[PDB]
């Protein structure tokens, strides 16, 4: 399943990218490229499946620790 | 391979 990440996904993952103090081009794109070994140049090109996954990791993230 | 289920810094 290859649709492309849509809105509401996208607008959560900003959400706990801020509260993280974190950013699409300095820490996830990248990381995102790592994890699934693919180069993935800009926000808009996760698809729904693989946003998922990062939104998960974020939330856990934003539970852990202040 | 390292995946989002894994505890890795950020």
């Amino acid at each position: 399943d290859i649709t492309p990440v849509n809105d509401e996904t996208m607008q959560e993952i900003n959400t706990l990218l801020i509260a993280l103090d974190k950013t699409w081009d300095d820490d996830l794109l990248p990381l995102c490229s790592q994890i699934f070994r693919r180069d993935i140049r800009a926000s808009s090109e996760l698809t729904q499946a693989e946003a998922v996954k990062a939104l998960g990791f974020l939330k856990q993230k934003a539970a852990e620790q202040k | 391979w390292m995946d989002f289920d894994d505890d890795i810094p950020f």
